[PDB]
Formats: C-alpha cells, sequence, structure tokens
C-alpha cells in the first residue's frame, strides 16, 4: 500500500512527517511477513522435532 | 517553462521537454518568486 517498495527510495524522496506515513507502511507489511514467515517455521519446526 | 513569453490554456498546456540538462530545483523552492510549492510524491527539496 506504501508509495514505493524500496525504504531507501521514501526516504531520499518524502519529507520526513510524509516519509514516515509511507514508510510505516512497509514497516506493517514487513513485520507482518517475518510474523507469518517466523509462525511457519515455528510451527514446521514442532513437526521437524 | 517559468519566465516563458506566455502561456497557453489549460486544455491545451505548453509541454516543455526537459532533457540532457542539470538544475537546481530545491532553489525554485526557496526562490520567493512563487505563490505556491507544493510536490506531490517527492518533496520539493530532495527532488534536488
Amino acid at each position: 500500500g506504501a508509495i514505493s517498495s524500496v525504504l531507501n527510495d521514501i526516504l531520499s524522496r518524502l519529507d520526513p512527517p510524509e516519509a514516515e506515513v509511507q514508510i510505516d507502511r512497509l514497516i506493517t507489511g514487513r513485520l507482518q511477513s517475518l510474523q507469518t514467515y517466523v509462525t511457519q517455521q515455528l510451527i514446521r519446526a514442532a513437526e521437524i522435532r | 517553462v517559468f519566465n516563458a513569453t506566455r502561456f497557453a490554456s489549460v486544455y491545451a498546456w505548453n509541454r516543455k521537454r526537459i532533457s540532457n540538462c542539470v538544475a537546481d530545483y530545491s532553489v525554485l523552492y526557496n526562490s520567493a518568486s512563487f505563490s505556491t510549492f507544493k510536490c506531490y510524491g517527492v518533496s520539493p527539496t530532495k527532488l534536488n
């Protein structure tokens, strides 16, 4: 949902008050990506265990 | 672009192609010669 997928692109383009709105979307998305990855690895770990 | 002789209509605007050059854009924001300077999708000072 952000204006761009590259973090440095938003940092190099938008001001801090405008970049934080778009950077938060990447953080919210990239955080959920790790929460999904870690959730699967934690579950698959129990399977392999 | 800015100091042109005359502008065209709001539907037949004169689209000037700017290519193979360099120029300061942050000074235009702080030139004190324009009414409004607001950039969307990019900061007016960082695009310079």
